[PDB]
């Protein structure tokens, strides 16, 4: 139709159409959980392959010593985003000698991602990120999304199927803030498994752990350091 | 070409229909009346006053807020008709214009002066396609030393006239119809005189007797070249006058 | 050049001398160095003559521009930041000793010092200029709290005089102006309206 | 060069020697200094020559725009508006020191304009090198609200100080007189000085040069 | 906001070899008020209706007929303010020639300058055509000229034409009553009857403004002198 | 008949369809309120839950823009918090360049103005959000500002945007606000807004509240705990008869 | 925006053309004849004069002929304006190389120049081509007289004789048949002319006032470009007429 | 310093109906002597010429811009540029350098196409114009050229005395110069024939 165009085409229903494909974008994308704890944040990614002989394309991402992302839509899109993000870090730790508060660096990120959602030519960023955080306020789970909103969460998941895992997180949601490490990371595999099909199970190739905290710099567990997490789950409960 | 003939994008950009208009010059003028108010503006012999209508619907609206009437400079002053957003930038604008006149040359820009710059910015509006004219019209009154009383009006089209007497609005063909059999039976227009012709033509056109909330009343005279807006005591103490006549 | 501005209770007095030398040469012997920047508003300029002019025509230019926007009388330390912001950005550039004193409803009479380089200040009264330097010890003398306008015009005028008579740079006419609610009163004192003090002999 | 302008009750008059040297010697002996700028405003000017010249023409420019687009006559106080932001803008580089007089609606006004860009508004100004001579002159005998004839004796007075006592000027003394009526351009108005008379004959005969070679080109 | 204008061409060639934003403009121009050009033996006339709509109006708030210099008119038909437009940069067009050259700019350089401006225009960028044509007299090396500038950009010299309304029928009667050897003040008696061929209704001194340009210059006519012509006719 | 595709091109009866179909945004959104009384300014705010996932204060829609003005927003939220800070940089560039505190209605002016630059042309989108700037100050009063998409500013004693605002209006018509303190509006603001949220449509909805006024001396600030719990319960007794 | 606006000016249609270079073409098509013929000793131009009215002012130095420098000249075909700003666009290269080399510049790097401007708007920019053909005649110590025809494509090629505007093919195949190459001297060369413009301009016959001819020669080592007067083309018609008399009553 | 590098001499003088335009022929740096035939004196129209004084770059410069300007100028219009125009069209050329000057000093010497009347006029590096009805110098020896022009003109000249008023000028001018000589060639413009000549001189 002739308003599904253009980013700055407003429908006569008072929507921006591109702005809704650029959040199918995002649901497109593998599905990724953030949850925290009083004193954790934990990024579970389920990664995908392309081929049997292929890696499981990378799902987090470092930002800065307190901050991590995990990734949903387009990469190429996730990587400009990342690479802003990273360079507001070091402005912060340059200018001031303090890391970024995560609030403001979600802030800065929704500015940037909000100016190409108004001007001719442009499109919308076609990515959604889940920020793990810790600074002074603690630990912080944010979401943000094509439309240049974010969201401070107890718990999100985000990609494909993730309402499987965002109805988990409802279930567990009283149960995250007193548990510790360990338990918050198998909620969070747990809440991931729940978008998987029957067939496939969490294994120790298709998933990524990013973990920040009051004492602990973020940290990715890729493939034989996930291992210690996946040890002691029970079998999907059907 | 044909009478009311298209081609292209004549209905949608500033450029030449089949024959010659510009159909977006057109909606804009249209766009004036899309606002519903109506406003008269009356020169006398030693003054100017304009007379605009006053709409407040709704008692949570400050209605100090709600006017139509600005000051450009000490001694110039507007009604501005149409669509209220276009109406403050062209102000603002007037506003820059006036003051960058004064800095530049020196002495206070004369009322024609400004309404020829206003009307050269918005003739380009009229001739580049990708921006929509203002939907708005403005109305100066100012004093001029040497010729006296100054009402000058500019339209969306770039098109700018000085004016004996003029309305814009809903309903200014009613009123200049009103206006044209006023001023064609001339006699000495005083001060008092001019307000009253003004408010008469308003509320004959808009069939409604008035009330000092529901109209909004500036003049600049010869004795007093300064724009300033009357009261509700000088509005009904007019009004009164009128009633009783 | 000295110019002098003093705060009494209901408004300011600013009062100059009238030369403007180039060299030992008196370019300009009635010169009028008190500008009214606004209705209420006055500045006294020392330094460059064209870099003073050049800035106190920009800031009427503002400040009436600002004074139409907001629809309300300005703030005589709007005027004395706007003249503040234009003498820092250019304070290489520029020569240009400011006294910046009027009325506010909101404040009452003001006087403001922006000296050259850029800083502002608020005193009671403030002084400028070349032959400045030869009336501190006076006008601190002789300043009290309190001073109705008649006072502070007659300190004004005897603090120019003592500056004019001592100082090459300064002469010519006395000019002032009181500045109150009601409006401006300027004035000139000339020829033996001019405080006299006696040279002292043998 | 001696330039001066007085304030007179029913206008203003302009004057200027019309000496130009080039460093100690004489370049033109008659130099005009009065420059129109419009119908009821003139200038004179003084220092660096091209500088004036151009500042002059240009200022006469715009305020031919001006004039044609208000439909008005020019005040003098848009000439010295325009020509003060013009030269502060250069920040002295264009060396135009300016006497600026007109008749306009509020009535005769008078500046000086120097080259950093400040202005002063005066009853008499004078300006150049002969400048002292001429103001000297000027302190000695202006009086407000003289008569044209009074105005005029003054003015080719105060240039004939500068003529005579200033090295940098000499020969005509040029007025201008504006009015609200009329505009009167009195070029020369005096002549104080003028070439000696020859008391002998130089040889100067047909013949006298030696040519190598010669070539004629007949024009159509 | 964003400043930036369209940077294609709104007037294009057409299948036919035509650019139709030009005829378009040309039809604002038929369709516009009246005016007449007659070069004389020494002057040129212009003379264009200006019937105000109303009695409201103040018929001398605007003017029709325009000075350039001391020395070249303008008059148009078509739209009113492109023409506000190129009488500007008419203006500065010439002042521009002037600060150059210090001699007034020859009549047929400033057309040239003015016509390469509206050539311009069919050309560049997110704009259309100006929609007026451009009457312009001026008296140069003793002698008179009488130009028209048209929306491409084309100017031609004439002796004689009429441009807007009934502008074939004008130029009809232009060439069965014009001759050469005329006055000025002939040429000015035949300007106003081939307007008064056009016009409806009564013609005054203000319904009509005339310029003359001669040796003593360009000048508007004021309506006393209008009266006096139209006494005479 | 493709008129409704730019804000550079009006429609043959004189309208912009891009600035109404933004408006209609704006009229999708929940519900803000913001009362003027005699002494202050008080904003409340329908914040609709639509997850259990997310915290508490995610997605505010009041925002202080200066020490003095306060922002209650409606409409696309990433608009809202660019318009926030436009104003946020038009009030920080007027205490640098004129050394004051910016007025309201000039703030409101300047970003009305702001808002309106994006209504002309065809390379930008209008916003779609309104928004209402409340202040307070001894100099020049308690004052509320309304900004529509289409950047018409205008001054208010109550007002309400967003999908209920008719209603909300209304019940704002019943309140003597002009003699009225901030103390007792905050009870008033909460018991209108809890009369407007719709239980069926909507599920869960925060009460966002802040204020301004010689209460909080001049500042805008969220209101504290202890009068929100009140004019909470005092609305949820108001709905029960 | 932008986009559902754009004419699309400078791309390529399915079939490998550029319309609005073919539309240009037309408009060309359309134009009042213009013809170029070389000759021994010298060159000429002969346009027909499309400004044909007896209100029109007597024109200064030629409608259609405008001189580049000391040594070329040129005639246009197309939209007069457009032609106009080419023209001047010339006159700068010529001075530009004048300045550079302190030499007259070669006539077929002028048109070169020219040529590579027209191309220019033909490929970026996004704007309308110019709608002009022009031919050009010159003199130049490398090749001596010659003839050259540029088109709104940007393409250009040398003649001996050639035509452009309206008829310009039936002007084309009558220089086929006529021209005798390496014999032609000025003389003939009008003679040519007169002929190919009679049978072109078949509505309107052969009046001086209907065409302008300018003729470009060399004399002392100088180039002379000269329009001719309205009585030389009176007397040139009056000789064409007498040859067609002479040549039907021989037959 | 930097006008004198190259050294050089022009000079043009009024006649009854003609005018006279002569330069020295030297180019040479410093004391340095490189050729003897140097132009200094451009035709700029039938009766129309202009002779450059100054560095010999900028001679060359200003000749070959001033050609390029004069050469639109006359093509834009289909007439002879008067002397003043070109006097005006100089100023503004030397003008729109004013901060990075040419260091030329051109004189213009000419008769108005259509009327004949002479025409002289100096200009300095920046253009300021001197128009006079007697004589204008320029170049290295200015002085000795205003002796000998002050001692020797006379009004209403016929060309023959013109000819030998400011060959004698120049000549004896240029023996009292260092860095001028070479040789002199003057140019005499009538209304119908122009008269170029080379003096003896001396060449040391």
């Amino acid at each position: 139709n002739q308003y599904d165009n253009d980013v700055t085409v407003w429908s006569p229903q008072g929507r921006i159409h591109q702005i809704e494909y650029a959040m199918e974008a995002v649901k497109q994308g593998s599905a990724t959980v953030g949850l925290k704890s009083k004193t954790h944040a934990v990024l579970v990614a389920l990664k995908r392959a392309q081929s049997e002989l292929a890696a499981h394309q990378k799902k987090i991402l470092h930002v800065d010593n307190h901050i991590g992302i995990s990734i949903a839509g387009l990469t190429a899109d996730a990587r400009l985003l990342c690479n802003f993000m990273r360079q507001e870090c070091l402005d912060s730790r340059f200018v001031f000698d303090r890391p970024l508060p995560v609030s403001r660096l979600v802030s800065l990120i929704g500015s940037k991602t909000q100016i190409p959602t108004q001007r001719y030519g442009r499109r919308p960023y076609g990515v959604g990120l889940l920020i793990a955080g810790y600074d002074d306020m603690g630990p912080h789970i944010f979401q943000t999304c094509p439309s240049a909103n974010y969201f401070d969460c107890r718990a999100m998941s985000i990609g494909a199927r993730s309402q499987s895992a965002r109805t988990y997180l409802e279930r567990h949601m009283s149960e995250f803030m007193e548990c510790n490490l360990n338990e918050l990371v198998k909620h969070g595999l747990r809440a991931l498994r729940e978008t998987l099909p029957a067939e496939q199970d969490l294994t120790t190739k298709n998933v990524s752990i990013g973990i920040v905290g009051k004492d602990l710099e973020f940290t990715i567990y890729d493939d034989d350091d996930v291992s210690p997490f996946l040890e002691g789950l029970e079998e999907r409960p059907q | 070409m044909s009478r009311g003939s298209s081609a292209g994008f004549d209905r949608h950009i500033t450029i030449f229909s089949p024959e010659g208009r510009l159909y977006q010059v057109e909606y804009a003028f249209k766009a004036i009346n899309q606002g519903g108010l109506t406003s008269v503006a009356v020169r006398g012999k030693d003054c100017a006053v304009i007379v605009t209508q006053k709409k407040v619907p709704d008692k949570l609206l400050d209605s100090s807020t709600v006017t139509h009437l600005f000051k450009i400079t000490e001694n110039i002053g507007c009604v501005m008709t149409g669509m209220t957003a276009d109406s403050r930038s062209q102000v603002q604008r007037a506003r820059y214009e006036a003051a960058n006149w004064k800095y530049k040359y020196g002495y206070e820009i004369p009322v024609d002066m400004l309404c020829k710059r206003i009307a050269d910015i918005s003739q380009v509006y009229t001739q580049n396609a990708e921006m929509r004219p203002l939907g708005c019209c403005m109305i100066l009154i100012g004093i001029d030393e040497e010729q006296g009383p100054q009402v000058y009006k500019c339209d969306p089209a770039g098109y700018y006239c000085g004016f004996k007497a003029t309305a814009a609005g809903v309903k200014q063909t009613e009123s200049t119809s009103f206006l044209e059999k006023k001023v064609k039976k001339k006699f000495d227009w005083t001060f008092e005189q001019t307000v009253e012709t003004a408010i008469t033509c308003l509320s004959t056109v808009l069939s409604i007797d008035f009330k000092p909330s529901e109209i909004e009343v500036g003049v600049v005279t010869v004795e007093n070249p300064k724009f300033r807006i009357l009261t509700e005591a000088e509005i009904d103490a007019h009004l009164v006058a009128l009633a009783e006549r | 050049t000295t110019i002098m501005a003093v705060q009494f209770d209901g408004g300011v007095v600013l009062g100059a001398d009238s030369r403007t030398t180039t060299g030992s040469y008196i370019a300009n012997r009635v010169t009028d160095k008190l500008t009214p920047i606004h209705d209420r508003i006055f500045c006294c300029r020392s330094g460059s003559a064209a870099d003073t002019q050049a800035v106190a025509d920009a800031v009427t230019y503002q400040l009436g521009f600002h004074s139409i926007e907001l629809n309300e009388p300005p703030l005589v330390h709007t005027a004395a930041s706007l003249f503040k912001e234009m003498c820092y950005r250019y304070r290489e550039d520029l020569m240009a000793g400011i006294i910046i004193a009027g009325w506010d409803p909101q404040e009452g009479g003001q006087v403001y010092s922006v000296p050259m380089g850029g800083m502002m200040v608020r005193q009671p009264f403030a002084i400028g200029g070349s032959g400045s330097s030869y009336i501190y010890g006076y006008v601190d003398a002789t300043y009290r709290e309190g001073m109705t306008k008649e006072e502070c015009l007659q300190f004004t005028a005897n603090a120019l005089a003592l500056a004019m008579e001592r100082d090459g740079s300064s002469g010519g006419v006395i000019r002032l102006a009181a500045i109150a609610e009601p409006g401006v009163e300027r004035q000139v004192l000339l020829g033996d309206q001019i405080p006299k003090f006696t040279i002292a002999t043998l | 060069t001696t330039i001066a302008g007085v304030v007179y009750k029913d206008g203003i008059v302009l004057g200027a020697d019309t000496r130009a040297t080039e460093g100690m010697v004489v370049a033109d002996k008659n130099c005009s200094k009065i420059h129109f700028i419009s119908p009821n405003i003139y200038c004179c000017g003084a220092g660096t020559a091209a500088d004036t010249d151009m500042t002059t023409q240009l200022i006469s420019s715009n305020l031919e725009l001006h004039s044609l687009s208000t439909g008005r006559l020019p005040r003098v106080v848009t000439a010295n508006r325009m020509l003060k932001q013009m030269l502060f803008r250069y920040q002295g580089y264009i060396g135009a020191a300016l006497v600026l007089g007109g008749v306009d609606v509020t009535g005769p006004h008078l500046y000086s304009i120097y080259p950093h860009g400040s202005t002063d508004k005066l009853p008499y100004v004078t300006m150049g090198s002969g400048s002292l001579a001429a103001m000297a002159v000027f302190e000695d005998k202006f009086r407000p609200d003289m008569e044209e004839e009074e105005a005029k004796k003054l003015v080719s007075e105060a240039i004939a100080a500068g003529i005579f006592n200033d090295l940098g000027s000499g020969s005509n003394i040029d007025l201008c007189v504006i009015s609200k009526s009329k505009l009167d351009f009195l070029r020369p108005y005096s002549v104080p000085n003028k070439k000696g008379t020859r008391f002998g004959r130089y040889r100067c005969e047909k013949g006298t040069n030696a040519v190598l070679t010669e070539k004629v080109t007949t024009l159509e | 906001m964003a400043e930036r204008g369209y940077s294609f061409s709104l007037t294009t060639f057409s299948p036919s070899g035509k650019l139709v934003q030009i005829e378009y403009a040309l039809a604002a121009v038929a369709g516009g008020a009246p005016s007449v050009g007659i070069k004389a033996a020494n002057g040129v006339v212009l003379a264009t209706e200006k019937k105000q709509k109303s009695i409201l109006y103040d018929e001398r708030s605007v003017h029709k007929v325009e000075p350039i210099t001391k020395h070249i008119g303008l008059v148009y038909s078509g739209m009113g303010p492109d023409y506000r437009v190129l009488v500007h940069r008419a203006r500065k067009l010439a002042q521009q020639y002037y600060l150059v050259y210090q001699e007034p700019i020859p009549t047929a350089q400033l057309v040239q300058r003015v016509a390469s401006v509206m050539q311009e225009y069919t050309q560049s960028g997110g704009v259309r055509p100006f929609g007026v044509s451009l009457l312009i007299c001026g008296w140069n090396e003793g002698r008179p000229y009488l130009f028209q500038s048209d929306p491409s950009g084309a100017y031609f010299a004439w002796k004689a034409t009429a441009m807007g309304k009934n502008y074939v029928n004008g130029k009809t009667f232009l060439e069965k009553r014009y001759n050469e050897d005329l006055e000025l003040e002939d040429a000015i008696h035949t300007a106003i009857l081939t307007l008064k061929e056009s016009f409806e209704g009564q013609m005054t001194e203000d319904n009509i403004e005339v310029g003359i340009c001669n040796e003593a210059g360009f000048r508007r006519l004021t309506p006393t002198e209008v009266k006096d012509y139209l006494a005479a006719i | 008949t493709g008129y409704d595709l730019s804000a550079s091109t009006f429609s043959p009866d004189g309208r912009v369809f891009q600035v109404e179909y933004a408006m209609k945004a704006v009229e999708n959104s929940s519900t803000a309120i913001g009362i003027r009384c005699k002494d202050g300014v008080v904003f409340g705010v329908e914040k609709l839950v639509l997850s259990k996932l997310y915290e508490e204060g995610s997605n505010k829609r009041l925002f202080n823009v200066d020490r003095h003005v306060g922002m209650a927003v409606a409409g696309l939220l990433a608009d809202a918090r660019s318009l926030a800070d436009i104003a946020r940089e038009e009030a920080s560039n007027f205490r640098s360049n004129f050394g004051y505190n910016i007025p309201l209605k000039h703030l409101a002016d300047r970003v009305a103005m702001y808002v309106h630059a994006y209504t002309l042309y065809s390379a930008v989108r209008p916003f779609g959000c309104s928004f209402m700037l409340g202040s307070y100050s001894v100099n020049d009063g308690a004052q509320l500002y309304m900004i529509d998409p289409s950047g018409v500013s205008y001054g208010y004693w109550g007002c309400a945007i967003g999908k209920a605002r008719q209603a909300a209006k209304t019940e704002i018509e019943k309140l003597q606000m002009k003699e009225m303190t901030c103390r007792d509006v905050v009870k008033e603001v909460a018991k209108i807004i809890y009369i407007v949220h719709d239980e069926v449509k909507d599920k869960a909805f925060e009460l966002e509240l802040s204020w301004v006024g010689e209460i909080t001396n001049g500042r805008h600030e969220i209101v504290p705990k202890d009068v929100r719990e009140e004019a909470e319960k005092y609305a949820k007794e108001s709905l029960k008869e | 925006m932008s986009r559902r606006y754009d004419s699309r000016t400078t791309i390529f249609s399915p079939e490998g053309r550029l319309y609005q270079v073919e539309y240009a073409m037309e408009a060309i098509g359309h134009a009042g004849t213009c013809l170029g013929i070389l000759a021994n000793d010298g060159v000429l131009l002969a346009a027909e004069r499309r400004n044909i009215h007896k209100l029109l002012d007597e024109v200064f130095f030629s409608e259609k002929i405008y001189k580049l420098n000391e040594d070329m000249a040129c005639s246009v075909a197309g939209i007069t304006s457009d032609a106009n700003v080419l023209t001047n666009e010339l006159r700068l290269i010529a001075q530009r190389y004048l300045l550079q080399y302190q030499e007259p510049i070669p006539c077929e790097q002028l048109v070169t120049a020219l040529c590579d401007i027209k191309q220019a708007y033909t490929q970026f920019g996004g704007k309308r081509p110019f709608g002009v053909s022009l031919l050009y005649i010159g003199w130049d110590k490398h090749y001596g007289f010659q003839l050259y025809q540029s088109d709104p494509s940007g393409n250009y090629g040398g003649w001996k004789a050639t035509c452009i505007g309206n008829n310009s093919a039936a002007a084309v195949s009558m220089l086929k048949q006529d021209y005798k190459e390496g014999e032609m001297t000025l003389k003939s060369a009008l003679a040519l002319a007169i002929k190919v413009l009679n049978k072109t301009m078949d509505v309107s016959k052969l009046s001086a006032e209907k065409v302008e001819i300018a003729t470009l020669t060399r004399e002392n080592g100088k180039t002379v470009i000269r329009v001719l007067k309205q009585k030389e083309v009176e007397q040139l018609i009056k000789k064409h007429e007498e040859e067609e008399a002479k040549a039907e009553r021989e037959k | 310093s930097i006008m004198s590098y190259n050294g050089g001499a022009v000079m043009a003088m009024k006649g009854k109906n003609c005018v006279a335009i002569a330069a020295d022929r030297r180019f040479g740096i410093q004391a340095q002597m490189v050729t003897t035939d140097f132009q200094k004196i451009f035709p700029m129209g039938d009766r129309l010429y202009i002779g450059l004084a100054g560095l010999a770059t900028d001679v060359q410069t200003v000749a070959q811009r001033l050609k390029f300007r004069l050469n639109l100028y006359e093509l834009k219009e289909g007439r002879q540029i008067k002397p003043y125009t070109l006097m005006s069209m100089v100023a503004n050329l030397l003008y729109e350098k004013r901060f990075g000057p040419y260091y030329t000093e051109p004189v213009i010497a000419g008769l108005d196409p259509k009327t004949f009347k002479p025409f002289i006029c100096s200009l300095d590096l920046i253009g300021c114009p001197m128009v006079t009805d007697d004589f204008v110098v320029s170049g290295t020896c200015t002085e000795q050229m205003y002796g000998m022009c002050e001692s020797l003109w006379e009004p209403n000249m016929d060309p023959e005395h013109l000819f030998e008023t400011i060959s004698q000028a120049m000549l004896n001018a240029v023996d009292r110069d260092a860095v001028s000589g070479m040789g002199v060639i003057v140019h005499i413009i009538e209304k119908d024939k122009i008269t170029t000549r080379t003096l003896k001189a001396r060449m040391d």
